[PDB]
């Protein structure tokens, strides 16, 4: 059996192989034994007499090929099984194999990674490829990407095969496609610095239906609202899950007090009268939150009477403060007012704050460029619980991970994130390849519009 | 050493416009007009308008109490 050997393991070509695009026959359109040419790359249909990759490979000689599917190699013109040491690498990037000890060993790396076309990197800290305005699919991803509690649910292919899928799931690709290039991304060793969610935009669009059609630039705060909400629903079939591994990461208890029909149009006897009714007051609304939504003071519309057009700096805590029984917000809608006031009564592992920069006027969608000092490694938010829930958490300190900064109009966006890397301080700016190890100033400078903490 | 001058323009601005002027007793005799261009740097305007680039401005004008009113 000459299978072992080959004298053609050397025509290999490993900057090449674009793991990336759909795992589809180009030829006859089929994903049935999907294999791929090594010399040139390119995907066929499968082995056999005749067969289109035996028709490449005896009309363009290329001899070696890769199963996707066994993940074993092949010399289709002769059809024999290809075992090699040095081959094994290539095996590795397609389908990276993160043992346990990787991911309770990743945290603690500080050594830049090699790839095979000398760019040299970190992982987690990779550029997504934007294909078709992929920049708010890309910051969601960096972003729900360096959670640590979510970074270790993926990294190994055998944590989500096992939960229930009925009949009619249509959505486990999500999940999973999510899972294989968060361990593409990951991957210590790859031909590219970079990687493409071309793999990963196709299961959006089919879960999503047109809807975040790649086409048109998305909203950040739209996606992730539906992109959380559908791996906690796609965890669990016919089996009310309360609890996932997405859940209880980013979802904390809140408490609403809402009172209605505060509307001037009623006198003062008649408003004094609904309220002493007791049929309008403060009401139990403890909900759940998948993200704290902020909103920030409108535009100053005025230039300043010293210096003109002066940049709106606003601290965090000012934001942060209408979540506590202090301040409350009067959310009008339709014909009667709501004054809710809002507190925290579970503080999740990480929390999200998501940020109301675009706002619908009365005739036509503006955003709301006020930037805020806000610190990344020491913040406390003890005062926005009750005590007797206080007791209960003994660390109400977050440590800023991931943020989102939004570029010009809302028809005209591009997307950039800062990443830290877990472990180091390095902060890193990433729009589509981008890497760049920022300090923490340009990260108070630019006006956030998502950001992910950690309550440690 | 100068209590009203010290609190007019406050103390920086005022070390800064005695120790340049050569002294307390120095400035007295100086006329305001040349007290207003007390470290008047004269700044080369790279290819501005002269009024871009402060012309005949002192310490004076940069004291806190100035800069506070609008540009005009």
């Amino acid at each position: 059996r000459r299978s072992r050997h080959c004298p053609y393991l050397d025509t290999i070509n490993r900057s090449v192989l674009d793991f990336d695009f759909e795992k589809l026959c180009s030829i006859s359109l089929s994903h049935i034994n999907a294999y791929a040419c090594l010399v040139c790359g390119k995907y066929f249909q499968g082995r056999g007499l005749k067969s289109h990759a035996y028709i490449h490979s005896v009309q363009f000689s290329h001899h070696v090929f890769l199963n996707l599917h066994t993940l074993k190699f092949y010399c289709l013109p002769d059809n024999y099984e290809i075992i090699d040491s040095s081959l094994e690498d290539i095996t590795y990037v397609l389908k990276p194999t993160f043992t346990k000890q990787q991911i309770a060993n990743l945290d603690k790396q500080a050594k830049l990674s090699r790839a095979y076309d000398g760019t040299t990197y970190l992982p987690g800290i990779v550029g997504l490829n934007n294909i078709k305005a992929n920049d708010y699919a890309n910051a969601v991803l960096q972003a729900l990407s360096n959670v640590p509690p979510l970074r270790n649910y993926f990294l190994e292919e055998d944590n989500y095969k096992n939960i229930k899928r009925p009949p009619g799931d249509i959505m486990f690709l999500l999940v999973q496609r999510f899972g294989e290039l968060m361990r593409k991304l990951w991957n210590p060793r790859n031909f590219k610095a970079h990687v493409s969610p071309h793999e990963m935009l196709q299961a959006v669009v089919l879960c999503s239906k047109k809807t975040f059609q790649i086409t048109k630039q998305g909203d950040g705060v739209d996606f992730l609202s539906w992109f959380l909400n559908a791996l906690h629903s796609a965890l669990g079939g016919t089996k009310k899950k309360k609890k996932t591994i997405v859940t209880d990461v980013f979802q904390g208890s809140m408490r609403i007090f809402t009172k209605k029909l505060p509307h001037p149009d009623l006198p003062a006897e008649e408003k004094e009268q609904l309220l002493h009714n007791d049929e309008y007051q403060e009401t139990m609304v403890e909900s759940t939150f998948m993200y704290l939504t902020l909103d920030l003071p409108t535009a100053p519309l005025y230039k300043d009477e010293k210096e003109q057009l002066i940049i709106p700096q606003v601290p965090l805590f000012n934001i942060l403060a209408k979540f506590n029984g202090i301040t409350e917000k009067e959310y009008k809608t339709y014909k009667e007012n709501f004054l809710k006031r809002f507190q925290l009564t579970k503080l999740p592992p990480y929390l999200i704050f998501c940020i109301k920069r675009f706002t619908k006027n009365n005739f036509f969608v503006e955003k709301n460029p006020t930037i805020v000092n806000f610190p990344i490694t020491n913040v406390d938010l003890r005062e926005y619980l009750s005590e007797e829930v206080q007791a209960v958490h003994k660390n109400t300190t977050y440590d800023l991970i991931a943020n989102i900064v939004h570029d010009g109009k809302p028809s005209e966006g591009s997307y950039r994130i800062h990443v830290l890397h877990h472990g180091t301080g390095k902060w890193y700016e990433l729009q589509d390849l981008q890497v760049t190890d920022i300090l923490p100033q340009m990260i108070t400078l630019s006006e956030a519009y998502i950001q992910i903490w950690k309550r440690r | 050493i100068a209590p009203n001058l010290s609190i007019i323009i406050g103390a920086s601005t005022a070390a800064k416009i005695m120790g340049v002027a050569g002294g307390l007793t120095n400035l007295s005799k100086m006329p305001a007009c040349n007290i207003m261009l007390l470290g008047a740097q004269r700044k080369t305007l790279s290819g501005f308008s002269s009024t871009s680039v402060l012309p005949h401005t002192g310490y004076i004008y940069h004291s806190d109490i100035v800069q506070s009113l609008p540009p005009d």
